[PDB]
């Protein structure tokens, strides 16, 4: 059977709060398709050779 | 057929006659006198714009 995640309890409470005393500068990659081949079919001679 | 004939570097063994292309048309040949590989390649084509 899959796992979704790891489990999580955060720590909340009506007068705590956690702050980011750091930082990292993260660099992602996303890959998108813009274009597809130029085919061209000629119907006739295709069919009839 | 029709096309453009030339001698090629096909080493067809004794017993095969012809070859073919994966729409089931010959793309080369034997020649039944002199045992030349022919290959045959179509006569050029094109759309015009
Ligand atoms: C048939 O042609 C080949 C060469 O293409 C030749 O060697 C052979 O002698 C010919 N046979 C006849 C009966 O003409």
């Amino acid at each position: 059977t899959m796992s979704l995640g790891a489990e999580n309890s955060v720590a909340y409470s009506n007068n705590s709060i956690a702050i980011p005393t750091n930082f990292t500068i993260s660099v992602t990659t996303e890959i998108l398709p813009v274009s597809m081949t130029k085919t061209s079919v000629d119907c006739t001679m295709y069919i009839c050779g | 057929g029709t096309g453009v004939l030339t001698e090629s570097n096909k080493k067809f063994l004794p017993f095969q006659q012809f070859g073919r292309d994966i729409a089931d048309t010959t793309d080369a040949v034997r020649d039944p006198q002199t045992l030349e590989i022919l290959d045959i390649t179509p006569c050029s084509f094109g759309g015009v714009s």
